[PDB]
């Protein structure tokens, strides 16, 4: 009846990026 | 209950060899308990089942104030004709002549119901021409009241 | 084939007559026939009555409502179900005085 | 709006012939005559 | 429902109802009792019998019947075809408008954004 | 300045615009239906004549009459009698 | 009176039916609210 | 003997329409789901929709300078020939409404310091997105922020 280890670097710049731009709700 | 079959089974199947539906009929039907003969008149008819002693003329007020004295001798004629025949066959054919009589008067007012149920049809037609000017106009005000505005806008403009 | 053609009319006419019969659906769910793939087909075919010259001929007009509402190839998975049957089959007769109330209201 | 759907549906029903019974019934009291069981 | 045929048919019915019940409730219960009920009865058949004189005289003729009626609806037929035609004559003179209004704030925006 | 008159120009168009069209597309759903008054009246009445879609007035609960043909209808029919 | 036009009697419409009446008429027609429904269906 | 009524607008809508429309209403859609958008209609939608937001973005303070404008099918397409390219969508009209992101994309590119393989994996240019929509909502400002 896949990762081409390139999230060591992109991680880091979106966490600058949340660092440095907080969600507004 | 029971679902037809071998008139349905030869419905998968493609090409121009699926069955047509059915012409319309022209004959009586024998659907129900009910007779549903074929282009019966709209209005009731009387002249099966029902005895004929209406005029030439067929004007439903005339019998009308005709027939109203008649019922009414006779109930007061039903009443008295106890009395002086008790025995008699005649008081049942009497009921059944009230029967008759309450027969009759239904049949004859139930005439002019299709004459009014006409008069019905034509303010529908009637009142649409009535509604439809208005909206007309209306939406031409309203145009007008735009148009002046916008002349009053190209007079502002250039000065 | 004119005796054949004469019932055939007459058979499907009661049969789509009796389609307006809600507890008829509900019996003809439970006791399993519309499972199958034919039936969907036959209920396809049935929209022919929609002339007017065809349905003049028909007498209870709500049963072209329930076919189309059935048609949808959804509501035939529901209507199996009893207090649901019963919400399809007091909807329809609650309007029914309810138009004899309209006269009744004003 | 320009041309919405009115509500004259009441103001419709008190038209047409002679058959629209003249609505008489209120006349039609302080009479009391004739009981039944 | 305001059918004058709807209240002619409730009078003839219950002078029947009321009237068969009568007799045989006379014949049912026998001196002070049998004169006041027979004044009572007589009143209200008497009553019954002139709403029905009365109602006849309200119906129509025989002038301006069904067929004639018919007739009238055809003329006006023709005369409700005109008057559609009217607003189909109205349109299309906003869309016009509208369309060009519409040209114009396009080309203004486009204006406004080139400047730059 | 012109936006705000353009603005209101156009809103006001607009929402009279639609409102023949919401009308004309109504009409013309009429115009695809043209049939003949006298036949209208014959079917109303042979749907008039039995309480079909009309309530009686002297209905009360329990009554055999129904919009369906009912139990009794469906098995005193031909379908009764052909399912053999 | 041959091919007659006339649109079905439309002054009452009812979404569902209540007990002892009470209909409920709920029509948008509002321009704005409209599109923001149908643009949300895409 | 008595007949109660003619029903002239039963007998009318099922005349001259082939259908029972006069029935509640609630049996079809709580049993039923909506019917999908007809494709005529899908043209109408698209058309009013470009108007719209044409007035939202000018009398606002807007830039040209780096940006593309594109009013195709109710559609932004604000995008940067340098580095990225969004194409958006506004439901409302007159009333304000926060800017709604359809779609967020990046244009740089290079197979060599990556391998064969996109820059940015399709779970982070999920999550960059809904960050945007985040800021948007306050709505200071539609195209500055």
């Amino acid at each position: 009846f896949s990762s081409i280890f390139q999230r060591q670097r992109v991680d880091a710049l979106l966490l600058d990026l949340r660092q440095k731009f907080p969600p507004k709700f | 209950m029971q679902y037809i079959k071998e008139y349905t089974d030869e419905n998968i199947q493609e090409g121009l060899a699926p069955k047509p539906p059915p012409p319309i009929k022209d004959s009586y039907m024998m659907f129900g308990n009910q007779f549903q003969c074929d282009d019966l008149i709209i209005r009731p008819l009387e002249s099966q089942g029902i005895e004929r002693l209406h005029p030439m003329q067929f004007d439903h007020k005339k019998e009308l104030r005709k027939l109203n004295m008649s019922i009414l001798i006779n109930f007061l004629d039903l009443l008295d004709i106890l009395i002086r025949s008790p025995g008699s066959i005649k008081r049942e054919e009497k009921l059944e002549d009230l029967k008759l009589l309450f027969v009759h008067v239904h049949h004859l007012i139930n005439e002019y119901r299709p004459h009014q149920a006409r008069e019905t049809l034509r303010v529908m037609m009637e009142v649409q021409k009535r509604q439809r000017l208005e909206t007309a106009e209306r939406f031409q005000k309203h145009l007008e009241r735009v148009i002046e505005m916008i002349q009053n806008c190209l007079a502002s403009l250039p000065d | 084939d004119d005796a054949g053609n004469r019932l055939r009319f007459q058979l499907e006419l009661e049969f789509v007559q009796c389609l307006a019969n809600p507890n008829y659906l509900n019996f003809l769910a439970q006791r399993g026939y519309f499972k199958d793939k034919a039936f969907v087909n036959y209920l396809k075919y049935l929209l022919y009555w929609k002339d007017p010259e065809y349905a003049k001929y028909l007498k209870y007009p709500q049963c072209l409502h329930m076919l189309e509402l059935l048609q949808y190839e959804h509501f035939r998975k529901e209507l199996v179900n009893a207090q649901c049957a019963k919400f399809i089959d007091e909807q329809q007769i609650l309007h029914w005085q309810h138009y004899s109330r309209k006269r009744m209201r004003l | 709006g320009c041309s919405m759907f009115a509500p004259l549906k009441t103001l419709p029903s008190q038209y047409l012939p002679p058959i629209k019974l003249p609505e008489e019934c209120i006349y039609r009291q302080s009479w009391t005559v004739g009981k039944l069981e | 429902m305001a059918d004058r045929l709807t209240q002619l048919q409730d009078a003839v019915n219950s002078l029947a109802d009321q009237f068969c019940n009568a007799i045989g409730v006379l014949q049912q219960c026998g001196a002070n009792p049998t004169e006041e009920y027979a004044q009572l009865f007589a009143a209200l058949i008497a009553r019954t019998a002139k709403d029905i004189d009365v109602l006849i005289d309200s119906l129509p003729s025989e002038e301006s019947t069904a067929a004639l009626q018919a007739a009238s609806l055809y003329k006006l037929e023709e005369e409700n075809h005109e008057a559609a035609t009217c607003l189909e004559d109205v349109v299309y003179r906003g869309d016009m408008l509208l369309e060009k209004i519409q040209s114009a704030l396009a080309d203004i925006a486009q204006s406004q954004l080139k400047t730059r | 300045q012109l936006q705000k008159q353009l603005k209101e120009a156009e809103q006001i168009l607009a929402t009279a615009v639609y409102q023949a069209k919401e009308k004309l597309k109504s009409i013309e759903k009429a115009r695809k239906g043209a049939i003949s008054s006298e036949e209208i009246i014959k079917y109303a009445h042979r749907i008039s004549a039995s309480n079909a879609v009309c309530a009686p007035l002297t209905w009360v609960p329990g009554d055999p009459r129904r919009p369906y043909p009912t139990d009794l209808e469906m098995r005193s029919g031909l379908l009764g009698q052909m399912n053999n | 009176a041959v091919r007659i036009s006339i649109e079905s009697a439309c002054e009452k419409q009812v979404h569902e039916v209540g007990l002892d009446g009470t209909e409920t008429y709920l029509p948008p027609l509002s321009m704005s609210q409209n599109l923001a429904r149908l643009a949300q269906r895409i | 003997a008595r007949l109660p009524s003619f029903a002239i607008p039963y007998a009318i809508d099922v005349l001259t329409t082939g259908s029972y429309p006069r029935l509640p209403t609630c049996i079809r859609d709580k049993i039923i789901p909506p019917d999908p958008i007809t494709k005529i209609e899908k043209q109408a939608t698209l058309h009013q929709l470009n108007q719209i937001l044409r007035h939202r973005l000018v009398t606002t303070d807007l830039p040209p300078q780096l940006a593309n404008l594109t009013v195709a099918n109710g559609r932004v397409k604000f995008r940067v020939e340098g580095e990225f390219e969004a194409t958006l969508t506004v439901m409302g009209d007159d009333p304000d409404v926060p800017w709604r992101l359809l779609k967020l994309e990046i244009l740089v590119e290079d197979k060599e310091t990556g391998d064969g393989r996109a820059l940015v994996h399709s779970m982070q240019i999920s999550f960059i997105h809904q960050l945007v929509q985040s800021r948007l909502f306050a709505d200071e400002k539609p195209l500055q922020d």
